């Protein structure tokens, strides 16, 4: 029900580290960022039939998410310590027209899926951010600094069909939430045929280029080579 | 390893002699720099930003806010007067007669074309087109700053910060009217408009004097003066085709422009620094902090600044006085070999 | 005045530097009408213990500042970043609220860059805190003849704590080789101490009350925002201009800048904010400073004569901002003063860009 | 030190202009030598005589 | 005879020398020492004895550039006047002068 | 056991760079120069020796 694989991430990930507008400008930056031409992980979920081991994988200072499919499979994320009603567990769920984020102590199994038509000091109910339904890539950032929680989405179809493909595509930013909370590790969450992407971000200095329209089109990764380094 | 050049040995004797039986004339060019940008810096304007609480604090600081200025003032008078000594060394404008037969020798590259509207040369427009101007003077006229896209222009940027350019004194067309006097003096005289009143010579035998300058009887060049044309028509189309092939030529002025954007962005750009401050903006300080808080932050960024302005001010000195120095040289190169022929070697 | 003397020598003196005064103030505040409720936070029947610190979040509400003093007699008021004095002028966009019980020689112990026992394990602050922490004596309410043991602190943990962190975990701490399984003894402590606080202890052991404001600066669009009334917006004019407490000089046009909608201010290259969204009806307003230049003065020899004329350097001649009978127009700018003449003589007084001026004074 | 260059990196630009004008002399003196010393274009060599 | 070519050593040698020795200078801080000041002091007094260090350095360091930038200059203008000398003397006969 | 006023300069971050032409090829320009200057006088100074 797990295999997994490696591929290339090329430039990806770039988001915007602030919510300033610059127009026409090369900009530079130090935050959690995913390096250029890393080393990501393809995971395929596969269940037996279509009905109603160890996969918990580690945070390690950020996560970058990505999908390609075209269905909802995908519901949403677990994340947390220990996961099992000793410590505070962040919970994410997308419904259909709802989004709901908790940090309930209530524990599941070690096999967490949502069925289908399926003390808590944080509760977030929110407008949904899964509409994006060509590929229809879609990129998550997620990352936890000083006990805040912040979510950084894109959703850009794609046409070359392979994988993660080159250009750029910068994540705005969606969501952020004072939950306070220790994280170490993560899970999603399924409603099977699902394939999705996993990297991992760094502390990394970057130079960014807004063009006319304030766009970030372009970015330079400083510790990646020399010659970057000398950019 | 570099190689220092091709290995070559003297055939070296006691009773052997090598004399030349031909020879070329090699007409080379040589840039040198004269003059700089005047910029001036508005010190208050640049500390403060208008700022009344910022500007009381930096009445206490002495005098220094105005002797920088005093400064730029002696550096922006002194590129206007190393100009002047550059080309200002005739007493008339002398102009070419118009018939152009200089004993077969063709200077139409060099003499001014009047159908232009700017009477320039061809070799003079090509080596003003070769160089990208930059802040050449009071282009915005404090009008084009006023809008969106050419308000993110640096020349803007720097503009609403207090740093503006000052216009040199002597315009394109005036240098270039100083350029034409003294071509056609020499064309017309030789030395001898530079040792006094201008004296007519037909410049067959003013190449002959050249000639008799040099070392060579003059019955060579009037045996060989269509090919001493020929030859010199031949170099100055190679000139004009290298001005017109390769732009790498004129190094030292685009050098000069780029230093003189350069310092300008770097002390605008220094304005972002916190300086040990928690803000870098004065108005933010101002609405966050009280007024002892306030007067803290505002004299960290008095300080900060000013240690930046007086680095800005003493790198243009030193610049400015290298370019004096190359002014000076430039001065003695044309006073000694267009106002005459020079014995001195290379 | 600028030279310091009486007696001024013929030429061109940079002398002044002239600007366009501000007309009149504009104030641009969102237009929210709910009240913060501090007096949920403050009288409160009782706090939490501080190793579950408890956190309020506030929002979408006019706050009151000046009011805080009423409802509670505190003293220890230490405010980093903004000073209490200011927070009604400007505002934030979110405010939280941390409300603990600590004892009083271990108020000293919340602030930043500060380790101890419950700066370490129970409540920790980050290094580039923006916000106020309020502490006052509350022995006769938190004090019991018998021990109050309803406060409780943590005295061990494995490891320190990140900043805003909040750690309930009841486990049995293991301070030795073997195991506690749960189960507590030698080298197996229970994590959770309590106080004493009792009213016949000495002042520094008494029972505290701390409020932790935390402020989050402008980067969204603004909820929390306090007295001020908003003004009319006026565009096309030198104004003084307050934005949800930014505070500046210039004239308002209207841009065709592409903010994206998580944007709300928009910067320049030296740092400086050019561009904003407006509170109340989201427009993309451009700031332009107001119109300055330099101003010198042309004059002869104060031995000679003692009239004056006036370049104004950058600008257009119709750009001066009067309230002139001969206007010049040069690449320098605009000469007043100084008759334009069609004759041409050696450079007396230098202007720029071919324009000299000698003594009437005429210019050529 | 870690805290020293974090306080450093608010001080702007100066480390950046000092490195810019110690490498603007360091070539600078190697141009001097240069235009000092080659000014022959082939490297002549003695008869042995 | 070599005086000149031993006062340029000697000045590049002395003009790094006080720039080791002015590391010792406290400029108004506590110790001159930035472990003994990390290691004494809290965060903010830390940070206060920490800019005052920076400031002074960072001063001593400009210092140090624009004498070098002055002596640069002055070297130049020698290399010129000998570049000249050399194109004047060795590779020709000079009737100029002295 | 005592420590070079070198290894302290360099300790601190200060560095001497080497030059670019070295003194056995500025021996070598002056050898040329010498050897033109005898075997031709100034003729090599204006063209081919
Ligand atoms: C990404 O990482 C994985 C493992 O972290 C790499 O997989 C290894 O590949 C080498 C050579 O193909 C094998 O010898 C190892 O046994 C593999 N490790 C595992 C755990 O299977 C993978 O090569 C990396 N990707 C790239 C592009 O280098
Ligand atoms: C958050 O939880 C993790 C557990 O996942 C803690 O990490 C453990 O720390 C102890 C001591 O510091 C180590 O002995 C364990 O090996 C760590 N576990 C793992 C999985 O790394 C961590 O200390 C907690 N706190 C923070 C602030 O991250
Ligand atoms: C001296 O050199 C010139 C050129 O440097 C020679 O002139 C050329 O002579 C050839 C002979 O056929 C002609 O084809 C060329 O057209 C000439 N060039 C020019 C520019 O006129 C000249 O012949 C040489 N004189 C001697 C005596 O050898
Ligand atoms: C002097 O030089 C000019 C420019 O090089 C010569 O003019 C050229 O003549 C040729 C021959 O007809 C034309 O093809 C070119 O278009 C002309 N160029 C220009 C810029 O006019 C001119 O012939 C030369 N000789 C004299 C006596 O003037
Ligand atoms: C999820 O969506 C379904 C139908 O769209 C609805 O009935 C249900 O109440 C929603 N749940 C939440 C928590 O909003
Ligand atoms: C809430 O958390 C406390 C932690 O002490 C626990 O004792 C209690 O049972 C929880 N309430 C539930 C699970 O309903
Ligand atoms: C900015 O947006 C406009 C309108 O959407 C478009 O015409 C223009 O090409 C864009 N700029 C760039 C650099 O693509
Ligand atoms: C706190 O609230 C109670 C009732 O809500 C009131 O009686 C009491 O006076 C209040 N205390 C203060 C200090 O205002
Ligand atoms: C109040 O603010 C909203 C949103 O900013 C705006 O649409 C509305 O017109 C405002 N009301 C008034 C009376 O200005
Ligand atoms: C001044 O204004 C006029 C009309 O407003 C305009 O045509 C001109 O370009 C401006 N600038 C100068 C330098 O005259």
């Amino acid at each position: 029900t797990r295999t997994q694989s490696y591929t290339n991430s090329f430039t990806r990930g770039v988001y915007y580290p602030d919510k300033v507008f610059r127009s026409s400008v090369l900009h530079s930056t130090q935050d959690l960022f995913l390096p250029f031409f890393s080393n990501v992980t393809w995971f395929h979920a596969i269940h037996v039939s279509g009905t109603n081991d160890n996969p918990v994988l580690p945070f390690n200072d950020g996560v970058y998410f990505a999908s390609t499919e075209k269905s909802n499979i995908i519901r949403g994320w677990i994340f947390g310590t220990t996961l099992d009603s000793k410590t505070q567990s962040l919970l994410i769920v997308n419904n259909a027209t709802n989004v709901v984020i908790k940090v309930c102590e209530f524990q599941f199994c070690n096999d967490p899926f949502l069925d289908v038509y399926y003390n808590c000091t944080f509760e977030y109910v929110s407008q949904p951010f899964l509409m994006d339904l060509f590929k229809n890539l879609r990129e998550f950032v997620f990352k936890n600094i000083d006990g805040y929680f912040k979510i950084y989405s894109k959703h850009t179809p794609i046409n070359l069909g392979r994988d993660l493909p080159q250009g750029f595509s910068a994540l705005e930013p969606l969501v952020d939430l004072p939950i306070g909370i220790n994280i170490t590790r993560f899970q999603t969450l399924l409603a099977g045929a699902a394939a999705y992407y996993v990297g991992y971000l760094q502390p990394r200095t970057f130079l960014l280029k807004y063009n006319e329209n304030g766009t970030i089109t372009d970015a330079v990764d400083c510790a990646l080579d020399p010659l970057s380094e000398t950019k | 390893t570099m190689s220092l050049g091709a290995e070559n040995s003297v055939a070296y004797s006691n009773n052997s002699i090598a004399i030349p039986t031909n020879f070329t004339i090699s007409v080379t060019t040589e840039i040198l720099p004269v003059s700089m940008t005047k910029t001036s810096v508005d010190c208050t304007m640049y500390i403060c930003g208008d700022s009344t609480e910022c500007s009381n604090l930096l009445l206490q600081y002495g005098s220094f806010c105005t002797q920088l200025k005093r400064a730029l003032t002696g550096i922006a008078v002194e590129q206007d007067k190393n100009t002047q000594e550059v080309f200002a060394q005739v007493k008339q404008i002398y102009k070419t007669p118009p018939i152009k037969y200089f004993g077969g020798f063709n200077f139409s590259q060099i003499l001014p074309d009047p159908s232009k509207p700017s009477k320039r040369s061809f070799i003079e427009d090509l080596l003003f087109n070769k160089v990208t101007l930059a802040d050449a003077g009071f282009i915005k006229q404090y009008g084009d700053c006023l809008g969106d896209i050419a308000a993110r222009d640096l020349i803007c940027a720097q503009k609403f910060n207090g740093l503006t350019v000052l216009p040199p004194l002597l315009t394109d067309e005036m240098i270039a009217q100083y350029t034409s006097a003294l071509l056609a003096g020499t064309i017309t005289s030789g030395w001898t408009f530079g040792a006094g009143a201008a004296l007519q010579i037909p410049f067959a035998m003013q190449m002959a004097y050249r000639f008799n300058g040099i070392g060579v009887t003059q019955n060579v060049l009037y045996e060989n003066q269509k090919l001493i044309a020929n030859q010199f028509n031949s170099a100055i189309g190679k000139i004009q085709d290298s001005l017109s092939s390769t732009a790498s030529a004129l190094g030292k002025l685009q050098d000069v422009v780029n230093h003189n954007a350069q310092a300008l962005n770097t002390l605008v750009k220094q304005l972002s620094s916190k300086f040990g401050a928690i803000s870098s903006v004065l108005n933010d300080i101002l609405s966050r902090l009280d007024k002892v808080e306030a007067e803290v932050q505002i004299d960290r960024l008095i300080t900060g600044r000013l240690q930046s302005l007086q680095t800005y001010v003493t790198q243009q000195l030193i610049r400015a006085a290298e370019i004096r120095a190359s002014a000076n040289l430039a001065a003695t190169k044309m006073s000694e070999c267009v106002l005459g022929q020079s014995k001195r070697v290379d | 005045c600028t030279l310091k003397s009486f007696t001024v020598e013929k030429g061109i003196y940079q002398t002044s530097n002239f600007r366009v005064q501000p007309t009149e103030s504009i104030v641009r505040f969102p237009n929210i009408t709910n009240l913060c409720p501090f007096d949920e936070v403050f009288n409160a029947t009782r706090f939490a213990s501080v190793y579950a610190w408890n956190r309020k979040r506030i929002s979408n509400c006019v706050a009151d500042y000046s009011v805080l003093y009423n409802f509670a007699p505190f003293f220890a008021f230490k405010c980093y970043g903004v000073s209490p004095t200011k927070l009604n002028d400007l505002c934030f966009t979110n405010v939280y609220a941390d409300s603990f019980v600590i004892r009083g020689n271990e108020v000293s112990q919340i602030a930043p860059g500060q380790t101890g026992n419950i700066a370490d394990y129970n409540y920790k602050l980050p290094d580039d805190f923006t916000g106020c922490v309020i502490a006052w004596n509350s022995n006769k309410l938190d004090s019991k003849v018998g021990g109050n043991y309803n406060y409780l602190y943590r005295l061990f943990r494995k490891s320190n704590l990140k900043p805003f962190e909040r750690d309930i975990s009841t486990e049995i701490y293991q301070a030795g080789n073997k195991p506690c399984n749960g189960v507590a003894g030698f080298n197996c402590y229970f994590p959770l101490r309590s106080y004493g606080f009792r009213p016949t202890y000495g002042v520094g052991h008494q029972p505290y009350r701390v409020v932790v404001l935390s402020f989050e600066l402008l980067h969204a669009p603004a909820t929390v925002c306090g007295p001020k009334k908003s003004t009319n917006l006026v565009k096309n004019k030198c104004v003084n201009f307050n934005f949800n407490g930014l505070t500046g000089t210039g004239v308002l046009t209207e841009s065709n800048k592409k903010f994206l909608p998580f944007q709300q201010f928009g910067r320049d290259i030296a740092d400086t904010t050019d561009a904003v969204r407006d509170p109340q009806t989201l427009e993309i307003l451009d700031i332009t400073p107001c119109s300055f230049g330099g101003v010198s003065v042309i004059t002869p020899g104060t031995n000679t004569s003692n009239q004056v004329a006036v370049l104004y350097q950058g600008v257009n001649c119709t750009e001066v901002p009067v309230a002139g009978s001969n206007v010049f127009q040069t690449r320098a700018g605009c000469l007043i003063g100084a008759e334009y003449v069609n004759n041409s003589y050696e450079c007396d007084i230098p202007i720029g860009a071919g324009i000299c001026a000698s003594y009437s004074i005429i210019a050529y």
